[PDB]
């Protein structure tokens, strides 16, 4: 926590600017979408429900 | 890409302006506990 | 010494009083820290030579 008036003026540029600066393709951006779609997490995670929904049919 | 974005909110700041103003206070060179013994020496010797 | 007679004869003598004034400038504020009084003798060297 102990969030100030600048921690919070700063935090909101930096999210204005990770946005502009992505539009003009100036951002580079990799590292952090190989944390969601990337990863085995979208193919472990399937082959986890296509184990428990057989082990919902009994 | 002249510009890097990792995971971490460090190095996000770092590679924009914003890098250093996420401290409570701005870095100080006079209240070190020592330059402060070096200038009330140099003033008792003047 | 020396230094002076080779420089006063191959000319630039700036080359020397310029060096000589970085060194004492280097010294002196190697002097300001781990303060001490009484400059050393090297830089009163130094001084008479410029």
């Amino acid at each position: 926590n102990n969030v100030t008036l600048k921690n919070l003026t700063a935090f909101q540029l930096l999210s204005q600017r990770e946005n502009i600066c992505e539009l003009l393709n100036l951002v580079e951006s990799t590292e952090r979408h190989n944390s969601i779609i990337n990863p085995e997490r979208q193919r472990m995670s399937l082959e986890e429900m296509k184990k428990m929904l057989d082990a919902l049919k009994n | 890409k002249p510009i890097k974005i990792s995971a971490d909110f460090n190095a996000k700041a770092k590679s924009l302006g914003l890098e250093s103003k996420f401290s409570n206070a701005t870095k100080t060179a006079l209240g070190d506990p020592d330059t402060e013994i070096r200038i009330s020496a140099r003033i008792s010797n003047r | 010494g020396d230094d002076e007679i080779e420089n006063f004869r191959n000319g630039t003598p700036d080359k020397l009083v310029s060096d000589s004034l970085l060194k004492l400038k280097r010294l002196r504020k190697e002097r300001i820290l781990n303060k001490v009084l009484k400059p050393t003798t090297e830089e009163r060297e130094l001084y008479f030579k410029v």
